[PDB]
């Protein structure tokens, strides 16, 4: 049970880059799963690193434009998306990937709460 | 026959391991602050 | 790389009835499933990981299963609080591709 | 005939561990290394009973209280007891001077003869 | 799981399995039954005693392990006695709870190694006599009666009066 | 070298139930065994448990009037006899299964003491 | 090196491998890759998340560490807490690292059990089918198209169906 | 279930002679025997352990020895302070079973 | 003995072995003797050595661990002190106990795996060529000159050259 | 990088006995190896100990006149050579055996300083 | 029991050059050879362990090989810090047998 805090709310103008944290509150290696929450479209999940490996896995039609970070001192992850417009208007769920059989990889165990990014004029 | 003993009652216990209370009189076990070292002992159970 | 295709896409009920969400995969994926309720305006969360097993704090009314290309998830009865979409996720190899989503609705 | 069969033992336990490669995992037996269980009263440690201050604090018995009279007067203990803050302890207020030496000295006594100087 | 008998290609323990841990299952002519295999689980039975037992004595025992009171004056020795005290109790904590776990796994796969070593013990004893199947069961070729169980337990499993057996029933036809 | 300290010598009536110790001096695991020694007649052991599988096994002609507990948290072991009769009249001795060479199954190492039970009029 | 399959008879890793860790390379008529073994690598995956995170939350967290300051008529105070700070660090530099060494060990033998157990998995699904030679490779008797990495990689691989086929191909003459 | 049945049944000797208990045993128990001697009015203790080996602080002139259903216990030589009765214990399956007693007594 | 190797199905040790750990026998032909495997001993005498000295060396020295003496006053001084010196000893009796214990089990199971590994590499290198025997011992089928000593201690035992030969004496008649 | 501390400069008359240490820095169990530098000649090995099988190897050509002790408890190396004689003028080097990557042996590692150890009149 | 032949016996260079150190061994010692240069005067120390391997702190100009009965040590280039006489060790068994010393000396 880590109590997941991720960033709070934030706009800003299309083709910019953005910045939603997802702290945790104690250390943690399990692996790092972020979802868009489009106004009437169903989750997708946009990119993942594992602190096993350390590679960033991402979605064959989300690469490039979209990175994440999450240093092993902090566990902290971090999201950046570049080149921000407008249909990308959504709230964004972090997972921390743990189930109450410890830290298992492939599911999505606890969540986070949700962070408004929504990008308009 | 206490061996040693807690503020809230008396450890009659022999095992490295306890969990009670650190106040412990006696030549009593070290404390624990974890709630289950229950250590296996045999297989998993697989029926 | 695999699309989660949801079957039925949309069907509505009472409390407790018998319900069955079907998920369908082209890949095999072994068992590797799972199984998010999305409650409007709220975060998501897991029912049924592996296919099989069930999370911690989850009443037992929901049992999942099957493996391959067909599965399954078999709530034993509804109730007025467990109405929302219904998500499966691969994860047997990436991509991790989420479901369209199966509502349930009072009758 | 044939077929034998090399296998292990199962059974209908339910008894749960945590490993340093998987949490929860079910077992056949095991064994609680740690104790959460207690007579919950207080009685004899090394054979000696405990000395027993009922509502009275060390220097409540050390000194004499009246209040504290009606101790039982024994010969030997192996640790003493006080209530959590006890009323009626020192009946004159004032301040004991290495009182938390005494009493680390006084917990144990194995032969307590009292005398008159 | 490291030696990946136990979860492994045993699939699935016994329930019948009463008197000892590392059993048979004998489905044979003459009858059948969960005979154990006296040697194996005595000789696993002493480790795992051992194991425990050597957690239990090796910790000292002495009469006090109480952190003394302090008035309003001595903050300094309060918290001096709190650090030791919570020092002690977090290396405690952490030794112990990460040795549960660390031989947690050593037992497991103690275990594992133990249905392994009586696998290829009797997979050895009758080379290709009886020929493997998942689950680590077996299939003697020849008609096995119950003296194959007394030979086999005791490990006096002599192979040339069976062996010719097995090559006939290697084809059959 | 495991200093048992057995219970005191007792006396009671046929038809009741009896409370042997078997208090050792330090932590052990290892397996207990009773035996019974009747004037005239020669061992026989009775019924014992093993603290790794906990099942308490017994001879197949006193199961169910004769019970062993031994609670792992203090390692004694307790002697409990249903429907005493007069020909149980004997002394009893325990066993706390621990030789040289570690604690080994299938011996019995170290002994008990004695405690006197004679039931009688 | 414990279990000898990492830098054992599987001499060299793959530079290819980027999705899993214990993978394959079927050299097959259809084609090729680096297709990993799902199953064994999440387990192992699992695994060493378990590992790690036991070793991070089990350390329990308190609102101080530092010792205190004594002026000059405290000397025996000011050693006595160098003493304790000193002798808590050294037993945590002891313990730390021979943990560090020690499961570094353990998971070098644990992915090392994980090849091996990966090498007899296949082995024993295959049996004689496909002939074995070194770096832990394998040669396949009979005509194997891409179900065969289904069937051998979902653990399925009937024997029966191409029995006969490497029959044939054990001499080919 | 297996019966130990000791021989001979009785013998007398003398200091420093040769005697032979044998223990025999209807189903082989392997090696896992025992060999205790049992001072009238005394606890019982034992002398040789798993058919072979030797328990600490006892003198060496106990030699045991045999396997299956045929055992033996080979004294070098009789001193005056180990004239008692001779047990052997099965251990190798359950219930555990002792034996009938063999003395010696002064010649 | 987890690998059940030493003490398993090598049933005894050989006097003889002087100048390393994990030797042969061979009573070939031209002679016999007691020749070492150069490779694995030196690299387990090397991972014994890093063994024992990372215990040394790992163990921080500092100047000091006396306790001091207090008068008749400072008897809380004192038995914090004597709580100090005797947990940080119960500490490192549990821990230092517990360890030469632990790797001490590790050690025999890496001198079992030692064992085991040179078996199945020589066991790999032969294939069928020489069948099995208990006690770890092997026959070659073929006449077998020194050469094969210089092949096997070598890892280059080519197989085919000495297989035909093999495949002849596997019958004889 | 352990500082090995030879002893110092001695000489001795022909048919006698030689002490030559080679204390070492900090507690080691890796092995010893001793070398003679005589003046136009190359280096030679002449006897060592592994403090793993603790026996004693030697050259075929000096065994029985030296002898090689290193108590485990202070790991130091002791040199003796009886019956000195003249052209075993020379200066000793030892080798504590242990390279970048953990002690290893079949290397020598760092090495000794000298000490110079001249039989003469 | 097995002699470690230099060769070449000895040869002069300048800075910067090709030189070229050959150990020859009778028996096949695999790859458990080393690599000492001993300056005059001075105690000497090792440059290529296992015949591939590099010691740490030493620059990477030196670079071993070879195994079984042939082996080299194929310097990069020659600076005025590294003239001195060279030995090959063996290790494969005991005894340990040293070189005959390979000198370079200014051209
Ligand atoms: C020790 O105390 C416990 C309290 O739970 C009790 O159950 C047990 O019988 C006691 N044992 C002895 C030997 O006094
Ligand atoms: C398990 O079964 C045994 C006998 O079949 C019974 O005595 C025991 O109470 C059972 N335990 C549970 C938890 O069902």
């Amino acid at each position: 049970e880590v109590q997941l805090v991720q960033s709070g709310a934030e706009v800003k103008k299309p083709g910019s880059s953005v910045r939603v944290s997802c702290k945790a509150s104690g250390g943690t290696f399990s692996a790092i799963s972020w979802v868009r929450q489009a106004p009437g479209q169903g989750l997708e999940w946009m990119g993942g690193i594992i602190p096993v490996f350390g590679t960033a896995n991402y979605a064959q039609k989300f690469q490039g434009r979209v990175t994440i970070t999450a240093d092993d001192s902090t566990s902290t992850a971090y999201m950046e998306v570049s080149s921000l417009r407008s249909d990308d208007t959504a709230v964004y769920y972090c997972a921390r990937e743990e189930t109450w059989k410890g830290a298992t990889i492939g599911v999505m165990g606890i969540w986070g709460q949700g962070t408004m990014v929504t990008v308009s004029s | 026959d206490a061996k040693c003993q807690t503020p809230q009652g008396a450890i009659n216990s022999s095992l490295p391991f306890q969990n009670v209370h650190p106040v412990t009189i006696g030549e009593c076990p070290k404390y624990v602050r974890s709630a289950k070292l229950r250590m296996v002992t045999g297989l998993r159970n697989i029926p | 790389d695999i699309q989660m295709t949801q079957s039925p896409s949309s069907l509505s009920a009472s409390v407790g009835d018998r319900v069955t969400i079907t998920c369908r995969a082209s890949q095999s994926i072994s068992s590797y499933l799972n199984w998010y309720q999305h409650k409007p305006g709220k975060a998501p969360k897991l029912l049924i990981f592996t296919a099989s097993n069930l999370q911690s704090g989850v009443p037992s009314r929901f049992s999942g299963g099957g493996s391959g290309t067909d599965f399954t998830l078999t709530i034993s009865s509804l109730q007025p609080e467990d109405f929302a979409t219904y998500y499966c996720q691969q994860s047997y190899t990436s991509p991790r591709t989420f479901g369209q989503g199966t509502k349930v609705e009072i009758k | 005939g044939d077929t034998i069969c090399i296998g292990y033992h199962a059974n209908n336990s339910t008894d749960t561990v945590d490993t340093v490669l998987e949490k929860n995992v079910t077992v056949t037996h095991s064994v609680n290394l740690l104790e959460d269980s207690h007579n919950g009263k207080l009685c004899r440690l090394k054979g000696i009973a405990p000395l027993q201050l009922g509502n009275c604090s060390v220097a409540g018995w050390i000194l004499g209280n009246p209040e504290c009279e009606l101790l039982i007067s024994r010969e030997s203990w192996s640790y003493i007891v006080e209530k959590p803050n006890p009323e009626n302890g020192t009946c004159y207020p004032g301040h004991f001077a290495d009182y938390e030496e005494l009493r680390e000295q006084l917990s144990s006594v194995s032969s307590f003869e009292r005398f008159e100087i | 799981g490291l030696f990946g008998a136990i979860a492994g290609f045993i699939e699935g323990g016994w329930t019948g399995m009463v008197d000892g841990w590392y059993g048979y299952h004998h489905q044979n002519e003459q009858g059948s039954g969960y005979a154990a295999d006296q040697k194996s689980t005595q000789n696993a039975i002493n480790g795992i005693t051992n194991k425990v037992n050597s957690v239990i004595e090796k910790m000292n025992t002495q009469f006090t392990a109480v952190g003394k009171e302090f008035n309003k004056l001595e903050r300094r020795m309060e918290n001096l006695n709190k650090k030791v005290d919570d020092g002690f109790i977090d290396i405690w904590t952490y030794n112990a709870e990460l040795l549960v776990l660390l031989e947690n796994e050593r037992t497991l796969d103690f275990h594992d190694s133990n249905v392994k070593n009586l696998y290829e013990k009797v997979k050895s004893q009758l080379k290709n006599n009886a020929k493997e199947i998942g689950n680590g069961c077996f299939e003697f070729y020849h008609k096995c009666n119950d003296e194959c169980m007394e030979s086999v337990k005791n490990g006096t499993y002599d192979y040339p009066k069976y062996s010719e057996e097995s090559k006939l029933n290697r084809e059959k036809i």
